[PDB]
DNA sequence: CGATCCTCTCGAT
RNA sequence: CGAGAGG
């Protein structure tokens, strides 16, 4: 195109490795926080207990729900219920899922996130179905039951950001890195005897030409040429967390040109 | 308990406007926004952007308590140049910086494979 | 608390976002401070950190076990195989700008402990309230919704201030303040004051 | 003493104490529901009616409301139940007992109250969160730190009694202690080390950290001070930023060591109209140092103005330091392999020197020096020896340290840590003592079982050798549990101990105070001093001056 | 078998114990800089051996890791705060009915451990969590 | 407004004493042998080493505020390779005729000496120092 | 040489020799009368106590001695026009000042010094270390020091410790 | 895991702690202090098993 | 509880004070900070 | 009676800190309860600012009677007294 | 003992002098030997300065023996705080201990002494000998819930 | 006392993971190390997650209730 | 006859 | 009342 520029190295269900060339540090960083925190996901933030005959106790329980992942492909289709004109939720701003458990055998029986049952009209939009990733297929170990034991429970998924709970949070961990040879001189390396032996040079090295001695300090560069790698959860595919993160970002910038027309008049 | 609830981050107050513009007093042509329920996600990156601009004569972002969600946005641009103005071209640009962003990652993307 | 004598309660909560963070996306759970270490010298901290980070690397059991002949440069010499520079310092970004920092931060796991003496379970107001049956003075404890003793140590400080009418209250308005009747004769509160 | 001296208070709240780079030097920050339990009587006049009523109208849980009207007539009106607590008119006369709001003056506390200091008058800031929060450079004076310290908080009632608070006991008001002529609060831990970093020669910030540090000040008249560098890259120093929290017209002056006008070593310290001209900040500058940038802002531009100081010197090196980082790992304590051999040999010679003069006092060819026993005199040796040892191979550890030394950094800005610790943790811990004696032979004619009998080598009556880097042996190990021991005992010796002094020493003293004809009387009216403290000056007021007449030859008295 | 025997404070008086079997007595006649200096055998007549010089320590103490590498207090410090640290401090907490239980929903073993915890089953029962801790001067919080 | 000294000095000592960005020079006039200077440099913008012979300048010239470079249509009064801002903290009568002043650009040091500097370098807030080649 | 006492005189004449802007090559419009009258004037002026009688004036001219004596070496003749190169308007604006700050330095009748002098001492005996001493190094040099002296001293202790006399 | 050691009194555990004192039957001889006429003095406490 | 179950208590020349004889007796860390110091001991 | 004349007074002719103290409780206490103001508040609302204010003016009508030890006192108002400090 | 000393010609001077410590004190009796400065010899025993000298020069010796404390830890206080202690130590011709001996004993108020220590015994024999409490103490208004005549309640507001 | 859903301070889910953990070790007779890295747990935050837990509801499930 | 302040919790009669 | 405990 013309303005920042992208090199995908690597490319997975889960990982994208890239290059983003002609973008200020400003902008890599807040794409960076935006994926971190400010995109929506589906995350269960409500549980019915009917029925919690184990070892661990219903918050605890509880607090596991919330943290399971779920489909948010179709969740810029769904409402945040805050929004919804419902009164609580209802089929526009909320996923119902069920989960009925009991220890039939004598065996140790497990509770798995695909034991998890929709309820909720899902009117046709990949959202709420609980993210599998196992060989196996099980995905997510809720809970163990022994004999006697049952587990009845009823929970509402919403709409939300890592902002307010970090159970929303699309990504995992993103690496960034720019600069590897440190020709910027933006960090110190402290050492004993030599900085170069000392410390483990970077993959990236290999992308960058080194610096070279017999050349004196650059005073004019600035920080652009980026090393990012952004990892999901599976809620949201890869592509998605860098697509979404990229738009939720302008989105909110467009907001506040939004509030300057907004003020501009009465 | 005296914890303040999570969306008071990004939800506005009763009454709470997003950006509340008042001029500065201490410098000529000089104004401070206030950014209700935002970070150094949009601070940093309206600050970075404004330096950009050769018209801006000074501008600097701020966050005087982590409590909070709202930073603070001195901008100072040269004679016959609304500090408004500069603030609504840095906003552009960086809408237009994005969406080639965007349609790159997405271009690349596509002629990747696994 | 660290298994070293160096206790501190949380004093912020910083998300994800603002933490700083190494080139391989790795954020701190905690942050502690440079200044809590030379006075203390307890560089088992350190050397555990150091040997915590090896055993999460190498899949393996931290020996920290006393006299032994595990040595922080043997230990160095395995975290420095891993690909990480050898005495526990990794550079990290600012959070809130993404820049390098200048400096390169000792960051490795450390064993923590959750403490007792939890704020909630301290915080104590009290603007009036019950009162002593004996003394007409407040009662004692939060659990009673008591008063906080306004000692004679703090009685010196106010009077070193020169804070009279203070002091005056303090001891009458929030607390104790009571009418007797005296005798202009004898001088003792033996007079039947059948008011009303 | 229990229910008159001292005695259970209303309008009193206590939690866990936390700081705050954000908060003001006077501020204390007061959790939102403890703000909301404790109130102040307020009369209902003109100028506060309409946020009074609307007050009443917030009620007892919206923060800035109040609990209890009180009418003419004495009787009360609880907000919190009250069929009217809606309808309610105001009478100009009636009292509101509204929450604690901000600005409110209060007096904060952290026991033992052993100085006027650990009590003083405090502007509210309602906050979010459990704990009271305040400024670390408040810390000092109170003696409080983070690691789990609660503190108290009284509410004055009477307008009379806030007027005390603010006028008197005000933590500006308090900055210069009449106890040492001196500050009792300055610049500390990490505004310590980062001032250092920031001020050294070296230290160069570019234009885009320049403008946020200066948007920072809040005193700040919106002038972009012009960079040091203008040629490639407009460059500004750590210095020249800095210069901006300080004040005009601050005269500020040193000589440390090397200092020439020239300033070299960058020692000493120049202020000139509150500029700095060379010489890095650091403890004796910025500290609670008697000579200070702190006495001098306080005795110049006035306890207000210091402590804004406090405030901007804080957000701007705070910001720097936010955005620098600064670490210590185990690194730091790695001294270099020839300086290790160069340790070892120390102690090697140290071993000899004590093996020589044992086998001396074995041959009886030993002096005993004139007051001292033939084995004092030995023990008294082998001691300095073992003392001169620790010493010379701390030193040895020390000098190797690079400038790029975490420790090091700490110990120059004068943050944290001493020379004793560079040594005991790089070089060697040292002897160990019990009762002021090497360990003593607890089991018949030995120190451990693991000994022969009559053994008085370093190694037997506790002398580390090790460092604790490198690690304690078993015998190091007990020996040095036995001194440690010591301590712990004489530590909760003394706090018991100086607390009975104090009470005394109070008690003692309690009833004597300046008349208006500057005599130091008691209670019954009998003279302790004519003047007080012979010269009828307030002791804060008081600053050491050097006398030039009484110095120098007699000729250049004469020139 | 007569391999090991009891000794009190009054018999340990007339003993004359080795440290270790190996380094205190094999034979005599290069050394790792790193390790800690330790004296010469300079003793030959034992009666006696140590089972482990780390066993002169007590249950709170033997949690400690490397407490031969911190100043004394801070044993002394540490072994008054482990006593304050939450757990599991039984397996039947959900059985008893106690004032006051405190149990860590995610409890780990140290990645840093002695060899006396076994006996004391720490990592059985542990009671804290291996954070990723950072040494840094970051907001001034 | 308008140049106050100029110079070409031959570089005798360079010094790093325990600073990594900043050298403690010790020049001399090639035209004046009683003219001395010392001089603290940024060698990471302006690399200097021995025997190098630099041409020193001071002028009050090219209150109010720092406005950004805006070359665009910028012409200062340099064509010169190395630029300081700084301010006269103190002058020195060196004996019978021979005057010393002292000048700080934010930290960074200055000493001058000679006896010329006549209707020259006052007790200014201003001073820019000039280093070409 | 170095002795704490009120009003720096130092800063004083840092400031007015910045607040008048002073060049150090005009000669300036001071006399000698100007000031060695003028500095002679500024003691009489020097008010901590106040009473028209030889018995209370007397204890007033003995609470500044020691004042003056820094005063008057501070502004000597040689001194206000060599060293400092004071301007009349200059110096009248130190003596000015002097006299204000020394007014402000004053005690204030109410100051509850008991208290204060008690806590003075009191707080930094909390903060002492060590029991027995740092002396420990020399088998008999030793002294009781620190608490357990202060604790002799204040008990008024009969008999004492380390009882020693230094003979001259 | 639980190790015993302890007693349940009315539903309460109860630690009983390991008390210190000297032995008996014990002969000891101590130095008398300065102002005292006896110098010395041999000491037991004569217990029965 | 295992450190509950291991306690020395010692009522009332220096009591207080980490003896040579506690070496493998009692613990030279384990010990209560100020009040107690030293009269508390742990096996 | 017993007292001291106006002349003859020996006291400092300036305000205690203790005095200025007492001086701007007393009448902020005052203006707190509907007092009449000797002085015109630019915008102020405060009682203490207001004393504060009526203090620099010094249009506050009370005396403060300075006890001596042997329990004669001298008279001094709040107009003569200088506010230093 | 390193001393400083005049020149000849004006300038302090470090002349190196010998000096005798002790191992026990009997002032009365080392002062009268030949040989010794009389008007130069020390005690850390101020109570034999007193004994011997009076109580002006115990005065300054108890003084130079606070000092030394403070001092000795490296610590500094302002001189009036110890002068002050010193003073009320000594005002009464005697040394009057800082001890419920001393002070406490004092011709006081029996309210404020109470307040210290042997508190019921002081009311006890100040109901037998029938003595006036002037109520000028602290402690006496404190008990009495009156603002004590301290700084702010030190002088009366009129009109 | 169950695996941890996600690591504390990445994020990752780890809840997945543990029966197949046990698995490696037991079945593949494999070392920690080479079993952690082969269920992908590369950074050490989600090491340490799985490397260092106790899970005690085994023990709990244990009593009969 | 006193022997740091203050704080918290529990338990038992 | 006593025991434990926090700074
Ligand atoms: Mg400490
Ligand atoms: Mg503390
Ligand atoms: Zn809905
Ligand atoms: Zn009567
Ligand atoms: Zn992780």
């Amino acid at each position: 195109e013309e303005g920042p520029q992208v090199k995908i190295r690597e490319a997975s269900k889960d990982n994208v490795d890239f290059i983003l060339s002609n973008v200020d540090l400003a902008m890599a960083n807040s794409l960076r926080r935006v994926m971190i925190a400010e995109i929506p996901t589906l995350a269960i933030d409500s549980v019915e207990v009917e029925t919690n005959t184990t070892v661990l106790a219903d918050e605890f329980i509880a607090h596991r729900l919330g943290l399971i992942p779920l489909q948010s492909m179709d969740i810029e289709q769904l409402e945040y219920s805050r929004d919804c004109f419902c009164e609580d939720h209802c089929d526009k701003c909320s996923v119902v899922l069920t989960l009925q458990a009991f220890g039939e055998s004598e065996s140790t029986t497990n509770v798995y996130s695909k034991d998890l049952v929709i309820v909720s009209n899902l009117m046709g939009r990949n959202i709420g179905h609980p993210i599998i990733q196992d060989k196996e297929g099980n995905g997510v170990l809720i809970c163990k039951l022994r004999k006697g034991q049952e587990l009845k429970l009823t929970c509402v998924a919403k709409k939300g950001i890592a902002k307010e709970h970090a159970k929303w949070g699309p990504a995992a961990a993103i690496e960034f890195e720019y600069d590897p040879w440190n020709k910027l001189k933006h960090t110190d390396y402290w050492y004993e005897q030599d900085s170069a032996k000392e410390w483990p040079q970077s993959k990236n090295c290999e992308y960058e030409d080194p610096p070279n001695e017999g050349d004196p300090f650059d005073y004019k560069a600035q920080a652009d040429t980026f090393y990012m790698n952004v990892e999901s959860v599976g809620s949201i595919p890869v592509d998605q967390v860098v697509v979404r993160g990229i738009d939720t970002l302008q989105k909110k910038v467009a907001s506040i040109l939004l509030a300057l027309t907004q003020m501009d008049q009465d | 308990m005296n914890a303040p609830d999570r969306f008071e981050l990004f939800l506005l107050g009763e009454g709470e406007s997003k950006l509340k513009i008042d001029p500065d007093t201490k410098a000529p042509n000089a104004v401070v926004i206030t950014f209700e329920k935002e970070d150094h996600t949009l601070g940093n990156l309206i600050r970075a952007e404004l330096l950009n601009d050769r018209k801006v004569l000074f501008a600097a972002y701020k966050v005087e308590h982590p409590f909070f969600a709202r930073f603070k946005l001195r901008i100072q641009t040269t004679e016959g140049y609304d500090p408004k103005d500069a603030l609504k071209n840095a906003c552009n640009s960086i809408i237009n910086k994005l969406g080639a962003l965007k349609t790159n990652f997405e271009t690349e993307w596509n002629l990747q494979t696994l | 608390a660290s298994r070293h004598g160096q206790k501190g309660t949380i004093g912020i909560t910083y998300r994800r976002e603002d933490m700083p963070f190494t080139a391989e996306g790795i954020v701190p759970d905690l942050i502690i401070n440079p200044h809590a270490i030379p006075s203390r010298m307890t560089v088992a901290h350190l050397i555990e950190c150091l040997l915590s980070k090896v055993a999460a690397l190498s899949g393996n059991e931290g020996d920290a076990s006393p006299f032994t002949d595990i040595t922080v440069e043997g230990i160095s010499k395995l975290l420095r195989e891993h690909g990480y520079q050898s005495r526990g310092f990794e550079v990290m970004y600012n959070g809130h700008t993404g820049k390098k920092l200048m400096a390169q931060i000792f960051f490795g796991p450390t064993y923590y402990q959750r403490l007792r003496h939890m704020v909630d379970d301290k915080i104590h107001a009290r603007a009036r309230g019950p009162m002593q049956v004996l003394t007409r003075q407040p009662v004692e404890g939060r659990s009673r919704d008591g008063g906080l003793r306004f000692g004679e140590m703090e009685r010196d400080c106010m009077i070193a201030h020169g804070a009279a009418s203070f002091l005056k209250e303090r001891l009458m308005e929030a607390s104790d303040a009571f009418r007797v009747h005296i005798c202009g004769i004898c001088g003792l509160m033996t007079v039947i004051a059948k008011l009303n | 003493r229990g229910n008159l001296m001292g005695k259970r208070v209303d309008f009193s709240a206590r939690t866990v104490i936390s700081g705050d780079p954000n908060l003001e030097l006077d501020q204390v920050g007061v959790p939102k529901s403890i703000a909301k339990t404790l109130t102040y009587p307020e009369v209902v006049t003109p100028y506060n009616i309409d946020r009074l009523t609307q007050l009443v109208r917030n009620g007892p849980n919206e923060h800035p409301g109040a609990k209890y009207v009180i009418r003419d007539s004495g009787d009360r009106i609880d907000l919190r139940y009250s069929k009217r607590a809606g309808d309610i008119q105001l009478q100009y006369g009636w009292k509101v007992e509204r929450h604690i709001m901000d600005n409110d003056p209060v007096l904060f506390n952290r026991q033992p109250s052993l100085h006027k200091m650990s009590m003083m008058a405090h502007r509210v800031k309602v906050i979010p969160y459990s704990t009271f929060r305040l400024n670390l450079s408040v810390t000092s004076p109170y003696n409080a730190d983070f690691d789990g310290d609660e503190m108290n908080l009284h509410v004055p009632q009477s307008e009379e009694t806030r007027a005390e608070l603010s006028q008197l006991c005000a933590v500006p008001l308090q900055i210069v202690s009449p106890q040492s002529n001196k500050p009792c609060m300055g610049i500390v831990q990490d505004t310590l080390c980062g001032i250092r970093k920031l001020t050294l020669r070296d230290t160069f910030i570019e234009l885009d950290q320049v403008l946020n540090m200066l948007y920072w000040v809040p005193d700040w008249d919106g002038v972009i001070p012009t960079p040091a560098i203008i040629k490639p890259k407009p460059l500004w120093s750590g210095k020249q930023i800095l210069s901006v929290a300080i004040p005009n017209g601050i005269h500020l002056q040193r000589f440390d060591e090397g200092t020439t006008l020239l300033s070299p070593k960058d020692n000493g310290m120049l202020i000139i109209d509150g500029q700095i001209i060379f010489g890095v900040v650091e403890k004796k500058t910025v500290g609670s140092s008697n000579g200070g940038l702190i006495h001098v802002v306080t005795r110049e531009k006035g306890p207000q103005v210091c402590a804004k100081l406090f405030g901007n010197i804080q957000k701007v090196v705070n910001f720097w330091l936010l955005h620098n980082g600064f670490s210590t790992g185990i690194g730091d304590t790695i001294a270099d392999g020839p300086t290790m051999r160069e340790i070892t040999e120390t102690i090697a010679e140290a071993k000899k020197k004590v093996l020589d003069v044992t086998k001396e006092a074995q041959a009886n060819l030993l002096t005993a020096k004139h007051g001292m026993t033939l084995r004092e005199s030995f023990e008294d040796n082998v001691v300095r020896f073992l003392n001169e040892a620790r010493d010379k191979a701390g030193r040895l550890a020390e000098v190797n340290l690079k400038d790029l030394n975490n420790v090091k950094q700490m110990v120059m800005a004068g943050s944290k840590g001493s020379f004793i610790n560079i040594a005991q943790m790089s070089a060697c811990v040292g002897q160990q003592s019990v009762e002021g004696k090497r360990i003593a032979f607890g089991f018949v004619d030995r120190t451990l079982p693991h000994f022969s009998k009559d053994d008085y080598s370093p190694e037997s009556k506790g002398f580390v050798e090790n460092s604790y880097l490198r690690g304690l042996t078993p015998q190091e190990f007990f020996f040095h549990a036995m001194g440690g021991r010591e301590g712990l005992i004489d530590t909760a010796v003394k706090t018991a101990e100086t607390g009975y002094i104090q009470r005394r020493l109070v008690k003692a003293l309690e009833d004597i105070m300046v008349h208006y004809d500057n005599t130091t009387r008691n209670s019954l009216g009998n003279v302790i001093q004519f003047i007080y403290g012979e010269d009828g000056m307030d002791a804060a007021h008081i600053e050491k001056q050097s006398l030039d007449t009484i110095g120098g030859s007699d000729a250049a008295f004469e020139k | 078998e007569g391999l090991v025997e009891y000794i009190d404070a009054e018999e340990e008086e007339s003993i004359l114990i080795a440290m270790q079997p190996e380094d205190l007595e094999p034979a005599e006649a290069d050394v790792d800089p790193a390790k800690r200096i330790r004296v010469s055998h300079h003793a030959t007549t034992f009666t006696h051996c140590e089972i482990h010089p780390s066993m002169i320590l007590g249950v709170a103490a033997s949690i400690i890791p490397f407490p031969d590498h911190n100043q004394s207090p801070r044993n002394t410090y540490q072994s008054a705060m482990g006593k304050q640290a939450m757990g599991v401090f039984l397996t039947n907490y959900n059985v008893r009915m106690d004032t006051m239980a405190n149990i860590l929903y995610y409890p780990q073993k140290p990645l840093g451990t002695t060899r006396a915890m076994e006996y004391l089953k720490f990592r059985e029962l542990p009671a804290g969590q291996n954070a990723i801790v950072a040494i840094a001067c970051y907001s001034g919080y | 407004s308008n140049t106050l000294f100029d110079d070409i000095f031959q570089v005798s000592e360079v010094d790093p004493g325990r600073y990594n960005k900043v050298c403690r020079i010790e020049a001399a006039s090639t035209t004046q042998d009683q003219c001395k200077l010392t001089l603290d440099i940024n060698v990471e913008l302006f690399p200097v080493a021995a025997q190098d012979s630099l041409t020193v300048t001071i002028a009050s010239s090219l209150t109010r505020s720092w406005r950004p470079p805006q070359a665009g249509d910028r012409s200062l009064a340099d064509d010169y390779d190395y630029v300081m801002y700084g301010t006269a903290y103190k002058f020195e009568e060196v004996s019978k005729d021979l005057i010393a002043v002292y000048y700080s650009f934010g930290g960074l040091l200055m000493r001058l000496e000679g006896n010329y500097r006549n209707l020259n370098n006052l007790k200014q807030e201003n001073a820019y120092l000039l280093i070409r080649r | 040489a170095n002795w704490p006492l009120p009003v720096n005189i130092r800063r004083i004449i840092q400031n007015a020799q910045q607040t008048f802007h002073i060049d150090h090559t005009k000669p300036s419009d001071l006399t000698i009368k100007d000031i060695v009258l003028g500095v002679k004037d500024l003691q009489e002026n020097l008010l901590v106590l106040r009473g028209k009688n030889e018995i209370i004036q007397n204890a007033q001219r003995d609470a500044v001695t020691l004042f003056c004596c820094l005063l008057r070496s501070r502004l000597a003749t040689r001194r206000v026009l060599q060293e400092y190169r004071l301007t009349k308007q200059a110096f009248d604006w130190v003596l000015s000042n002097i006299e204000a700050q020394f007014l402000r330095s004053v005690v204030h009748p109410g100051e509850m010094v008991g208290v204060l002098a008690a806590q003075s001492i009191g707080e930094p005996a909390t903060q002492m270390t060590l029991n027995t001493f740092h002396f420990a190094g020399v088998a008999s040099k030793k002294v009781t020091s620190g608490v357990p002296r202060l604790k002799e001293i204040l008990n008024v202790a009969k008999n004492m410790k380390t009882p020693s006399l230094t003979v001259y | 895991f639980d190790m015993g050691g302890y007693f349940i009194i009315n539903g309460s555990e109860k630690v009983l702690i390991a008390q210190e004192r000297s032995a008996g039957n014990i002969v000891q001889v101590f130095k008398k202090a300065a102002p005292s006429p006896i110098s010395h003095v041999a000491e037991i406490r004569s217990a029965l098993e | 509880t295992l450190s509950h179950l291991r306690r020395t208590n010692t009522p009332i020349a220096k009591p207080r004070q980490l003896h040579n004889t506690h070496w493998g007796l009692v613990c030279p860390a384990e010990t209560p900070e100020g009040q107690a110091c030293g009269l508390v001991k742990n096996l | 009676e017993k007292a001291i004349p106006k002349d003859q007074r020996a006291t400092t002719p300036y305000m205690t800190k203790y005095e200025r103290a007492r001086i701007l409780g007393t009448r902020a206490l005052q203006i707190s309860m509907n007092a009449p103001v000797f002085v015109d508040l630019e915008g102020e609302t405060d009682p203490l600012r207001i004393a504060m204010k009526e203090l620099a003016e010094k249009k506050i009508p009370l005396v403060i009677r300075r006890y001596l030890p042997d329990g004669s006192f001298e008279d001094w108002s709040v107009e003569e007294l200088i506010v230093d400090l | 003992y390193d001393r400083k000393v005049p020149s000849p010609t004006g300038e302090y001077v470090k002349e190196p002098e010998w000096v005798l410590e002790t191992d026990g004190v009997n002032l009365s009796e080392v002062m009268t030997v030949p040989g010794i400065d009389p008007t130069r010899i020390y005690t850390n025993s101020f109570i034999d300065i007193m004994e011997v000298l009076g109580i002006e020069a115990g005065r300054a010796a108890l003084y130079k023996e606070v000092y030394n404390v403070i001092a000795s830890d490296g610590s500094y206080v302002n001189y009036r705080h110890m002068a002050l202690l010193v003073d009320v130590m000594t005002t009464q011709g005697g040394l009057t201990s800082v001890t419920r001996h001393g002070f406490n004993r004092s011709n006081t108020g029996a309210l404020m002494r109470c307040s210290f220590e042997e508190t019921v015994e002081i009311l006890f024999e100040a109901g037998a000998s029938a003595e006036l409490d002037d109520c000028r103490g602290v402690s006496e208004n404190v008990i009495l819930g009156q603002m004590a005549p301290i700084g702010t309640g030190a002088f009366d507001v009129m009109i | 006392m169950i695996v941890p859903v996600r690591c504390f301070s990445c994020g990752k889910v780890v809840g997945d993971k543990w029966e197949s953990y046990l698995n490696l070790l037991q079945e593949d007779e494999l070392d920690e190390g080479t079993a952690l890295s082969r269920l992908g747990l590369k950074r050490y935050c989600c090491r340490r997650m799985i490397l260092t837990h106790v899970d005690l509801i085994e023990k709990f499930l244990r009593y009969n209730p």
